[PDB]
């Protein structure tokens, strides 16, 4: 097994569209990732509230869909509830609050792309050990 | 003492470091090629990063027959494309 | 009549830097073997087609993880010979097929046999008594009984410890979790053999030390021995009152005392071979019957024994399935045992 | 309980009380070698 | 002399059966307290709430316990590492629901058997000796004060302190390893090489002091009286035994010098206790052991496991189980 | 070359060190050496850190100790403990890194070339350990010398900037303490207070006030206490109750740092006040606290009524009354309520836990900051993995306060067994007996059987 461009191909947008990762923008979102979110998201699970993961069956069903780069750069920006009713950025590192979370402030749009390609891109490799939590260690 | 050269004697003579000089570092190099030139791999029949799994697959290649488990390593080999 | 033989003899037991005799036709190549085995085997070969495992450098494991595993189950209690019918002479498929582990504890076992050899032919020639190759029949019979009869009781050679340092670790967990090995009192017997022994070294030890006889000038006590001086380097008449004023009971007899120090770590080995030998035929200390009965009728009775048990039972379901993977166990998440939250 | 207290107390500073005298009663000259200490 | 000089006099006295000392008015009565309550306890004591969630453990003889599952359990989770002594307590009752017997026992213990390694240097001293057991001393003592005190005080509660007890001892060791993976902490590791190790060269001392062993007795008579206590001459010949194990080995891997041999033995289980005791003291503030948990990754991606991830199920298995109606949150923080 | 080998100073080179103990100017050297690697250590490591640090990332994200120190004193930080300015940092390193040579040069000048002894040299710089007058004296200059080091904290707290405090209204920030806390009942009161839960004698310190009116009576204290060593030499009590002498001078000393080492190790495991959270990381309890907190805010959020919610055991799920009726949160972290911290405290009543305020009253900040405290929990492997052992890789996180307390507990362990080292060599070598046994004078010989 290696890490071919089909694995590395995702979603792009709702449409339909995919777009096709680099390995080097795949590692780079790893590590982003592990900078800024593994903290609370480690393999795909959410330590402060478990009942949201981020599988792509989870983010599929999201509100709007966040299965996809668009949805999860958008998150990134602006995140919201699981049905879309409420902005919790007050409550979870974005964009729009890099004032309370520093660690935001130096993520570029280049970064969240990275970022997103790399949750969407784990669950093809991993299978159920992304976001399945300690059961499948 | 038993009648050898002691060590100390040997290991502090030039003749000693000009012998090992060469000696010691070769085979340091030889130990290098041996995995470098992915012949390790091939020796013992490690699978290199790309061929523990198929591309899709997500079974082990267990083992399960005593008289043929030669033929069924060289098939899940096969099976690797 | 000085043949061939006597001549062989005299060339064997030349005093040499590193002592032969007939002993070490066995010892040596036997030896030399295991460690070969073992070193090779921990940094080129793969566990994959066995345990589904990596373990070598090779493979990008490092010391504590690297091993020489267990064959695969499939092969039974099979010799595994490199020429043997399954590896049928090819060397690849032979360490592919868990070869290595067998030609290391074969070879481990009569190297083994040759160091006792070894310890009677020099105790012999240099006119002491043989209580050091004695002594050492304890480490044979813990490594016969975990290594050889454990396995052999078991289904195949996969469920011997593997030759690693994790590998290890991974087998106290599994005889934790399996066969409540820690309620064995032949275990037991052998932790306090192995404590006692750990005890008995740090006492003697630090007595000595602590009752010389001042038999030099210097702050550094070692000068002041010689090694052919008659008499005794530290006051047994002090340290004897010492121990007997501070715990109430103490050596008075020098040769009892040296006697016990070989007696408490080799009876405890010896002992705890013993319950390996039962637990290979699943033959454990796992329950205590009247604590289960009474535990089934009455949900309000709670010990560390049921405790433990809870434990075990955790580790049997989480730990079998990739432990394991010859019996193809898949535990779907619902029947996992567990506790809240966790 | 508070008679238990009390009683504890002065049992512990009793105790302690003879460690700390006891200690500083020319403690180094009890040993059987030399005596002059100070 | 007056009643204070002669009461000194008799405390320090080298003439009573058992040295007193001044450690001694110390270590006397804490040890016999612990003692005296550890084994009524063990016998008669109710159950205990351990964990603080009204979940009584049973522990003593009378309640439905052998020798190997009986214990004095620790103090309830519910007063943490709060001191809880007799007069803290409501009733008696109370005091016994909630764990004060071990309280008293293990800091009684503790005091004591620390009074126990000053009294060894103090009587040392009355002897004229060299002043270093208590030294050696002080690593199984150590030991002791990692699982009964700084455990507790790093996870905040004497409730997680090692039960007095065999089958309670085996549990801690369960829990532990789950939550700290002390099997794959190099202190552990050098603990073990510390015990393995002492043990191997207890045999080995003995077995070669005894087979050099100057021959004074007769077949039908025990080798032991061939030894006469007291006597001046060495009792076997170290040049027969450093001849026999530099032969086995080779000649500069043996001891000739009795000295550093027995500075050997003594310095061997002893740094190796002492590390042991570091383990668990520093476990206790949550330094755990090596996580190799998916450290080999392949070419793709896939989690290739080794050995380190077996260990890492089986931890699972302990740690799901552990306590198990204990925890109402998603992680075991302490 | 003089006392350089064994023959001639009776110690192997194993115990080298020993050699020096009545060569005064050599002494002197090795000290001031020493000294010049200690101050040598703060300034490269402080440089080394200040490299690898990134302003946006938690100062305990990234392996600091240093710079949490320097940032607790007041420099550096604003705000929420927010870095403004990494310049003071540099410079605190760059400083102590030019000093450690002007100290090893010190070292080194006395150490090899200068004066062996410097009794010939000097009456004032020379002693003998067993002049009384003399060591009391030294002890008092450094008494002196420790007291204006005390002082000096006063003073930056008092004079320069002020400290960092934690506890400061609308977040942490850096405060001048305009009044400190004198009232010696207060102050005095700290250290007779038990060491227990609940209580936790000097390490319960909360307030800066306290601290740096304490640090004015150890300064007094200090300084006045140097005075009385200089002009006083030791009583008869005090001479018959010690050992005079270098090594016994050594082993008294090796006590006190234990005794020190374990404190420390408490302070930064339990005290968030002089070890803020915002730069050490939480505390134990402070993350366990945190994730009750975090759990009860998420599940109110969900419409539950956390202050009646019965949990399986029957205590509460989310609350629970603590052994002496206080309400605290449930689960197993029912064993840290003694915890306070400036995030909890505004939810916190005269009954405890205000079901009110928690229904009405809990600010974004504050959940925030329980789900970073949480997630940041001093849980973490060898290899710097963190949190439970069973947890898989990704994170490369342990706390500092685990690294802190694990080392000095570790130091503090080994300094007690030098103590009883020293103290009973010391004890033997003053009584003549440390050599070993005397064949013609036995002492076990000249007593009466036990039996
Ligand atoms: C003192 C220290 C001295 C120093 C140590 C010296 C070490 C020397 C080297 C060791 C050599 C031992 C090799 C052992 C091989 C073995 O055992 O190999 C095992 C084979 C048996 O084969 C096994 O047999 C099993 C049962 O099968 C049978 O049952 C099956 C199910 O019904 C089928 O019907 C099958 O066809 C039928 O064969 C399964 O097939 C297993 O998979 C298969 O491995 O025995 C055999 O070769 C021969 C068995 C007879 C001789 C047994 C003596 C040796 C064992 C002593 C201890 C035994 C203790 C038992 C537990 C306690
Ligand atoms: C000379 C001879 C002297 C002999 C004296 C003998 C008398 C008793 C000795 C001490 C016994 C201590 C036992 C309790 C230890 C403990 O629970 O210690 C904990 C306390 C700290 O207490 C904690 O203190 C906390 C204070 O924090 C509070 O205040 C903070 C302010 O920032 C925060 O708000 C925080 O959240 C808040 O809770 C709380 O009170 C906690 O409830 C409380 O548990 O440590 C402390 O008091 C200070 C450290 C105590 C020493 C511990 C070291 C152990 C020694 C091991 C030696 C090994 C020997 C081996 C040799 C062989
Ligand atoms: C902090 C650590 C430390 C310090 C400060 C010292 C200091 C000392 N040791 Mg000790 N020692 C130590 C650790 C230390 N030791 C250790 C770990 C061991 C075990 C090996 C020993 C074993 C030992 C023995 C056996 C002896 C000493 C002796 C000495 C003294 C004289 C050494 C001498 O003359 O050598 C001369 C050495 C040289 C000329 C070589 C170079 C030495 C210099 C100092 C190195 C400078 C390098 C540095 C980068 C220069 C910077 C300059 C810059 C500021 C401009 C001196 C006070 C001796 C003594 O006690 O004398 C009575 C002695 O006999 N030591
Ligand atoms: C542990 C501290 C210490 C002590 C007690 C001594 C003691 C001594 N030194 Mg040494 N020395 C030291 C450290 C020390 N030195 C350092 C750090 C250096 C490098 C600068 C030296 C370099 C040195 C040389 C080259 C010589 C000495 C000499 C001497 C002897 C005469 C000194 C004198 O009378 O000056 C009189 C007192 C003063 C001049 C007062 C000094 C005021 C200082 C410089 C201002 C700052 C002081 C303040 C406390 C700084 C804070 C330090 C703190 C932050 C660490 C005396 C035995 C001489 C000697 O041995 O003759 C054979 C000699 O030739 N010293
Ligand atoms: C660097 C620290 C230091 C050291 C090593 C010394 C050393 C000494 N002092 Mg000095 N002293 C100091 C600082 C120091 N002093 C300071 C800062 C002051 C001002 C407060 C003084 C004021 C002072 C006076 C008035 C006297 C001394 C005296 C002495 C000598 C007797 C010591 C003794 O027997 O205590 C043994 C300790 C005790 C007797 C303590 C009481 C026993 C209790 C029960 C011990 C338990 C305490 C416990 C473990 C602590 C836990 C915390 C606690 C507060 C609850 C000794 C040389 C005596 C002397 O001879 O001077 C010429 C003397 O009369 N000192
Ligand atoms: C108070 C002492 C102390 C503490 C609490 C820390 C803590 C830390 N250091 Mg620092 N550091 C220290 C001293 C300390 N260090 C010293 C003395 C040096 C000079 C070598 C450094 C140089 C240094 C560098 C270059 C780096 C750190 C880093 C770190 C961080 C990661 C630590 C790690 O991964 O270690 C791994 C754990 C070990 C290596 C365990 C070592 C076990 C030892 C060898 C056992 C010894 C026991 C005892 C001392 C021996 C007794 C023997 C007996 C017979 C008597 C952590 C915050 C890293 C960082 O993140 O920087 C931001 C980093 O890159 N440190
Ligand atoms: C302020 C602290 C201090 C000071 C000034 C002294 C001073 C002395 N000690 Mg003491 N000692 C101390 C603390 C101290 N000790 C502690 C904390 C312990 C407990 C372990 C001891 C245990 C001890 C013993 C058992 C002995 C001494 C002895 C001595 C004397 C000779 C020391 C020597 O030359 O060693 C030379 C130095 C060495 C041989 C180097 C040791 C190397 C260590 C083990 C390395 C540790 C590893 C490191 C931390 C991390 C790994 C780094 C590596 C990977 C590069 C000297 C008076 C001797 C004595 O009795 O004199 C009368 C002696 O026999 N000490
Ligand atoms: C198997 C086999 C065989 C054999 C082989 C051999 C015999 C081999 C050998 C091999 C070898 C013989 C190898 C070796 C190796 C070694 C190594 C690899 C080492 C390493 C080391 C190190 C790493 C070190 C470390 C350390 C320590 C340990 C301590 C001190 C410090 C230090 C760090 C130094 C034969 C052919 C017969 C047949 C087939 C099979
Ligand atoms: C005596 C003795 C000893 C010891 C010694 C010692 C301990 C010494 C020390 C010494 C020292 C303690 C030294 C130090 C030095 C220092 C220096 C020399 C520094 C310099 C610095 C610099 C040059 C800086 C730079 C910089 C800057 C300014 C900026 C930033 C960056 C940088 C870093 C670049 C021994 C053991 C060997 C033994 C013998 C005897
Ligand atoms: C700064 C500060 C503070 C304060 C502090 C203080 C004020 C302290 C003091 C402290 C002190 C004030 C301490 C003391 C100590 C003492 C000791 C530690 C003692 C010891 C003793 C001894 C060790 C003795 C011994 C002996 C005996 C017992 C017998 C006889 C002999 C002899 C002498 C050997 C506070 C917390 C507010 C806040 C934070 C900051
Ligand atoms: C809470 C702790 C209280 C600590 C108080 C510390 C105060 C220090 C001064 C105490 C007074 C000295 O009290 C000390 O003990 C006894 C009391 O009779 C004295 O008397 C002693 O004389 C010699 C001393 O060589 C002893 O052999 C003898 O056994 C004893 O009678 C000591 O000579 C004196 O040094
Ligand atoms: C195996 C042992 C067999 C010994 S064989 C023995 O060897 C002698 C020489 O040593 C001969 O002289 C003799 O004829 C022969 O039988
Ligand atoms: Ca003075
Ligand atoms: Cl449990
Ligand atoms: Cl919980
Ligand atoms: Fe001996």
């Amino acid at each position: 097994a290696e890490l071919t461009p089909e694995v590395l191909t995702v979603p792009l947008n709702s449409e339909g569209k995919t777009i096709t990762l680099t390995e080097k923008q795949y590692l780079e979102g790893k590590r982003l990732f592990q900078y800024a979110c593994a903290s609370c998201h480690v393999g795909g699970i959410t330590k402060t509230n478990p009942s949201l993961d981020l599988r792509t069956e989870t983010l599929a069903l999201a509100t709007p869909p966040r299965d996809n780069i668009e949805g999860l750069v958008d998150y990134m920006k602006n995140p919201t509830t699981y049905d879309g009713e409420q902005e919790i950025a007050e409550v979870h590192p974005s964009l729009r609050s890099a004032d309370i979370f520093p660690k935001m402030r130096n993520l570029t749009e280049k970064d969240l792309v990275a970022i997103a390609g790399h949750i969407l891109v784990e669950p093809k490799i991993l299978g159920d050990k992304w976001g399945g939590g300690k059961v499948y260690y | 003492t038993t009648g050898e050269r002691p060590f100390s004697d040997i290991i502090t003579s030039v003749r000693y470091w000009v012998i090992h000089s060469i000696t010691i570092p070769a085979l340091f190099i030889a130990g290098w090629l041996f995995v470098s030139t992915g012949l390790a791999y091939d020796v013992f029949g490690t699978p290199r990063p790309d061929s523990y799994y198929a591309q899709e697959q997500r079974s082990i290649p267990l083992v399960t027959d005593r008289f043929e488990a030669k033929q069924q390593v060289e098939t899940f080999l096969e099976q690797l494309k | 009549e000085r043949g061939w033989f006597d001549i062989l003899d005299d060339w064997l037991k030349r005093d040499r830097f590193v002592f032969v005799g007939w002993s070490g036709i066995l010892l040596f190549p036997c030896a030399y073997l295991a460690l070969g085995g073992w070193l090779t085997g921990t940094t080129f070969v793969t566990s994959w087609y066995t345990h589904g495992l990596a373990s070598s450098y090779l493979e990008g494991c490092n010391f504590l993880t690297v091993a020489v595993s267990t064959p695969a189950n499939s092969m039974g209690h099979s010799l595994l010979l490199l020429w043997g019918p399954e590896a049928q002479g090819d060397f690849t498929r032979w360490c592919q097929l868990g070869g290595l582990w067998t030609f290391i504890a074969l070879h481990g076992a009569f190297g083994l046999i040759g160091f006792m050899l070894r310890q009677f032919e020099i105790a012999r020639l240099v006119g002491v008594r043989p209580y050091n190759a004695i002594a050492f029949s304890a480490p044979i019979a813990v490594f016969v009984s975990v290594f050889l009869i454990y396995p052999l009781g078991q289904s195949s050679w996969f469920f011997a410890p593997s030759f690693g340092v994790a590998a290890i670790f991974r087998f106290l967990l599994f005889f934790q979790g399996f066969h409540n090995w820690t309620l064995n009192p032949f275990h037991m017997m052998g932790v306090a053999g192995v404590l006692g022994g750990a005890l008995l070294c740090a006492i003697h030890g630090a007595t000595v030390e602590n009752t010389l006889f001042q038999d030099g000038e210097g702050a550094s006590t070692f000068r002041a021995f010689n090694p052919t001086q008659a008499e005794e380097t530290y006051s047994m008449v002090t340290a004897n009152r010492f121990w007997s004023q501070i715990f109430g009971i103490a050596f008075s007899n020098k040769r009892w005392l040296h006697f016990f120090m070989l007696f408490v770590p080799v009876t405890g080995l010896w002992m705890s071979a013993i319950g390996v030998v039962g637990l290979a035929l699943n033959l454990r200390s796992y329950d205590f019957i009247s604590q289960e009965i009474r535990a089934a009728e009455d949900p309000e009775f709670e010990t560390f024994y049921t405790k433990n048990l809870l434990l075990n039972e955790g580790i049997r379901a989480w730990m079998a399935p990739q432990d394991q993977p010859h019996e193809n166990f898949v535990f779907p998440e619902e029947v996992l045992p567990r506790g809240n939250a966790l | 309980m508070e008679t238990l207290k009390i009683t504890v107390y002065i049992v512990v500073t009793f105790f302690v009380l003879l460690f700390v005298f006891g200690f500083l009663s020319g403690d180094p000259a009890r040993n059987p070698k030399r005596k002059d200490l100070e | 002399a007056n009643l204070w000089e002669r009461f000194c006099n008799w405390v320090t006295s080298t003439d009573n059966r058992l040295y007193v000392g001044w450690f001694g008015v110390i270590m006397i009565p804490t040890l016999l307290a612990a003692t005296i309550c550890f084994v009524i306890a063990f016998i008669a004591a109710p159950p205990v709430d351990i964990d603080g969630i009204r979940e009584p453990v049973s522990g003593s003889l009378l309640y439905g316990n052998n020798i190997i599952t009986g214990a004095v359990v620790p103090s309830s989770n519910a007063i943490g590492l709060h001191f809880y002594p007799i007069w803290e307590a409501a009733s008696l009752d109370e005091w016994l629901y909630n764990g004060g017997p071990y309280q008293l026992i293990i800091f009684h213990f503790l005091l004591g058997a620390s009074c126990y390694m000053g009294r060894q240097w103090e009587l040392s001293y009355r002897l004229g000796m060299r002043p270093w057991i208590c030294v050696a001393y002080s690593a199984p003592l150590a030991s002791a004060f990692a699982v009964f005190l700084i455990y507790p005080i790093g996870q905040g509660s004497f409730s997680d302190g090692m039960p007095l007890g065999i089958s309670g001892t085996f549990n801690f060791m369960i829990v532990f390893q789950a939550e700290h993976n002390i099997l794959m902490h190099p202190f552990h590791q050098l603990g073990v090489a510390g015990v393995f190790g002492g043990a191997l060269f207890c045999a080995m001392h003995g077995s070669l002091v005894t087979s050099s062993l100057i021959r004074e007795t007769t077949e039908t008579e025990s080798a032991n009286y061939g030894y006469k206590f007291g006597q001046e001459e060495e009792t076997y010949n170290i040049v027969a035994a450093h001849g026999y194990f530099g032969r086995l080995i080779f000649q500069y891997a043996s001891f000739n010098n009795s000295r550093s041999l027995h500075f050997f033995l003594a310095a061997w289980p002893v740094v190796g206790v002492w590390f042991a005791a570091l383990g668990i003291s520093t476990m206790a503030f949550n330094l755990n052991g090596f996580n190799f948990n998916h450290s080999v990754i392949d070419a793709k991606g896939n989690v290739i496991n080794t050995w380190a991830d077996i260990i890492n199920r089986a931890n699972l298995g302990m740690e799901v189980m552990h306590e198990r109606n204990a925890h109402n949150f998603p992680l075991d923080l302490a | 070359a003089t006392n350089r080998d064994q023959e001639s100073s009776g110690f192997a080179w194993w115990a080298g060190n020993a050699r020096l103990i009545n060569l005064s100017g050599k002494l002197l050297g090795a000290h001031v050496a020493h000294a010049g690697l200690i101050v040598f250590w703060a300034g490269a490591m402080t440089l080394f850190e200040l490299a690898h640090f990134i302003p946006e990332k938690p100062m305990y994200e990234q392996g600091l100790i240093l710079i949490p120190h320097i940032a607790t004193l007041g420099w550096g930080v604003g705000p929420g403990g927010e870095v403004v300015d990494t310049f003071p940092f540099f410079v605190v390193g760059v400083v102590h890194l030019i000093s450690s040579a002007v100290l090893g040069f010190g070292g080194v000048y006395h150490a090899i070339r200068g004066p062996e002894t410097l009794e010939e040299y000097s009456s004032f710089f020379g002693y003998d350990w067993k002049d009384k007058n003399k060591m009391t004296t030294i002890l008092g200059f450094h008494l002196i010398v420790l007291g204006i080091g005390a002082l000096l904290l006063v003073a930056k707290a008092m004079f320069f900037g002020g400290l960092y405090d934690t506890w400061a209204p609308g977040g942490g920030d850096v405060r001048v303490i305009t009044n400190p806390t004198l009232d010696p009942r207060v102050i005095f009161g700290y250290l007779l207070k038990s060491p227990f839960g609940g209580e936790g004698w000097i390490v319960s310190v909360n307030n800066l006030e306290d601290v740096v009116g304490g640090h004015i009576w150890i300064g007094l204290i200090c300084i006045a206490g140097g005075i009385w060593h200089i002009l006083t030499t030791p009583f008869g009590w005090a001479r018959r109750a010690f050992i005079w002498s270098g090594e016994a001078y050594l082993s008294y000393s090796l006590g006190a740092l234990s005794m020190m080492g374990f404190i420390a190790t408490c302070f930064v495991w339990f005290n968030n006040t002089v070890y803020p959270s915002e730069f050490y990381g939480p505390t134990g309890p402070e993350a366990s606290q945190a994730q009750a907190m975090t759990f009860l805010i998420r599940d109110q959020k969900l419409g539950a009524n956390v202050g009646s919610a019965q949990g399986p055991t029957g205590l509460g799920k989310y609350l629970m009354r603590s052994p002496t009726g206080e309400i605290i949160f449930g689960g197993e972290t029912m064993r840290f309520w003694d915890f306070r911290g400036p995030w909890l405290e505004p939810l916190r009543g005269p009954n405890g836990l205000d079901l009110n305020k928690i229904k009405n009253d809990i600010q974004p900040w504050q959940e925030r900051r329980a789900a970073e405290y949480m997630t940041h929990a001093p849980l973490g492997s060898l290899n710097s993995v963190g949190g439970v052992a069973t947890e898989i890789n990704s994170v490369n996180f342990v706390s500092p306060r685990s690294w802190l307390a694990t080392s000095h507990f570790v130091l503090a362990f080994f300094f007690l067994v030098g103590h009883l080292w020293h103290a009973g060599r010391a004890r033997a070598a003053a009584a003549g007996f440390e050599k070993g046994i005397d064949r013609e004078s036995e002492p076990v010989l000249s007593m009466p059987s036990l039996d």
